[PDB]
């Protein structure tokens, strides 16, 4: 007897006291007090202000430097893109009802809100997948007489919709289901209570292997290879200063892009694993925030790591920022 | 094998 369930809820907070609504119409000040409400709003704003510029700009950028156009980079735009599903289907939308204590548009917008949020995050996710994966194959070179181009990266971008639509789409229809998380201000996947009618139970064993695991494994083989190759080469070739700075940064970076794509998905994939195997326990709102303020924050440093940190990106940046110059 | 490296925005 944890929290209070409705039709399209489930509220982690007891009725016992006769207080819980439902958070598709009043206000949900017993879960939270009004100025942590007010923070999650403020955190929404900086994810915003800091979000759309960095990722609108990757594109604008792209538009006025040819250089940036191939097809090895439009992975990286297809992340930006990722990035803003979020910032305007979730982040914008959950500034608005954090305001209002509960989720002001109902049912059918919990579901578009988390429709939006959902397929941003996971484009994003399989976007840093596929970007490996093409890494890999360039630099690797595991398959000879093969040449990366536009109709290959078009492939890539296309499978990134598809998976995260395998992940946002069932939930519109029987598969698990979207109803609002922790505070109650927004919507995900239903992936912490047994809701036998929409097999929960099933969805987040398919989530936990087809969304963390295999992308952990295939990230993990492509990058790891990438690092043998480079340190091979530098090895065999110590005659030559550049190479081995080479060598240096990629495996930095490398550490980098691995240590981020876990803080981004290990907490709520630890958390539904903890809930999985832990069913008789009792979360509260703000600890199934902790997961979500991880996975949304990669909407800003995604883009620092993968966008800014990259020389060519940069520079045309810099240039664009200073109005032609630099 | 620099040439790919920096292809693929690594170094
Ligand atoms: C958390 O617990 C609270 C307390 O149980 C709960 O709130 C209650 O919901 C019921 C309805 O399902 C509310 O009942 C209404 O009472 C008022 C009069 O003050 C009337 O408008 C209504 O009367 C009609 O309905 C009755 C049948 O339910 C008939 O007997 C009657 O003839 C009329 O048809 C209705 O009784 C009740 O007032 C609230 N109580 C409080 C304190 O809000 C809340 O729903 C629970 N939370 C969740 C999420 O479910
Ligand atoms: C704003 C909230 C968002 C972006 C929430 C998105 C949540 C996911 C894409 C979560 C997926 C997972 C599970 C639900 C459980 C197993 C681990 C994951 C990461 C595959
Ligand atoms: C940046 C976007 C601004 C969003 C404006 C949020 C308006 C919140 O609206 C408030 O909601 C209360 C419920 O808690 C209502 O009782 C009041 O009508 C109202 O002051
Ligand atoms: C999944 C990819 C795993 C990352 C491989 C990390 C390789 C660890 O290797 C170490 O990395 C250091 C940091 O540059 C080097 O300075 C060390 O000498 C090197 O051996
Ligand atoms: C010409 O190239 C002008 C360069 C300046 C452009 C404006 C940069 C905006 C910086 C926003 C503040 C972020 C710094 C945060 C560090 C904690
Ligand atoms: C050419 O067209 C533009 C050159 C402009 C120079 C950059 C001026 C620096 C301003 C930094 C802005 C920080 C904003 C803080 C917002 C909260």
């Amino acid at each position: 007897m944890c929290g209070t369930e409705g039709p399209n809820f489930y509220v982690p907070f007891s009725n016992k006291t006769g207080v819980v609504r439902s958070p598709f119409e009043a206000p949900q000040y017993y879960l939270a007090e009004p100025w942590q409400f007010s923070m999650l709003a403020a955190y929404m704003f900086l994810l915003i202000m800091l979000g759309f510029p960095i990722n609108f700009l990757t594109l604008y950028v792209t538009v006025q430097h040819k250089k940036l156009r191939t097809p090895l980079n439009y992975i990286l735009l297809n992340l930006a893109v990722a990035d803003l599903f979020m910032v305007f289907g979730g982040f914008t939308t959950i500034l608005y009802t954090s305001l209002h204590g509960y989720f002001v548009f109902g049912p059918t917008g919990c579901n578009l809100e988390g429709f939006f949020a959902t397929l941003g995050g996971e484009i994003a996710l399989w976007s840093l997948v596929v970007l490996a994966i093409e890494r890999y194959v360039v630099v690797c070179k595991p398959m000879s007489n093969f040449r990366f181009g536009e109709n290959h990266a078009i492939m890539g971008v296309a499978f990134t919709w598809v998976m995260a639509l395998a992940c946002a789409a069932p939930p519109l229809v029987g598969w698990s289901r979207y109803i609002p998380e922790g505070m109650q201000c927004s919507c995900g996947i239903d992936y912490y209570t047994p809701h036998e009618e929409t097999n929960n139970e099933s969805f987040v064993i398919y989530m936990f292997v087809v969304h963390f695991i295999i992308p952990l494994i295939v990230i993990f083989f492509c990058y790891g290879q990438l690092v043998f190759t480079v340190k091979e080469a530098a090895a065999q070739q110590q005659e030559s200063a550049t190479t081995q700075k080479a060598e240096k940064e990629v495996t930095r970076m490398v550490i980098i892009m691995v240590i981020a794509f876990l803080i981004c998905w290990l907490p709520y994939a630890g958390v539904a694993f903890y809930i999985f195997t832990h069913q008789g326990s009792c979360f509260g709102p703000i600890f199934m925030t902790i997961p979500a303020f991880f996975a949304k924050t990669s909407a800003v440093y995604n883009p620092v790591i993968y966008i800014m940190m990259n020389k060519q990106f940069r520079n045309c940046m810099v240039t664009t920022l200073c109005c032609g110059k630099n | 094998i620099l040439e790919n490296l920096k292809d693929v925005g690594l170094f």
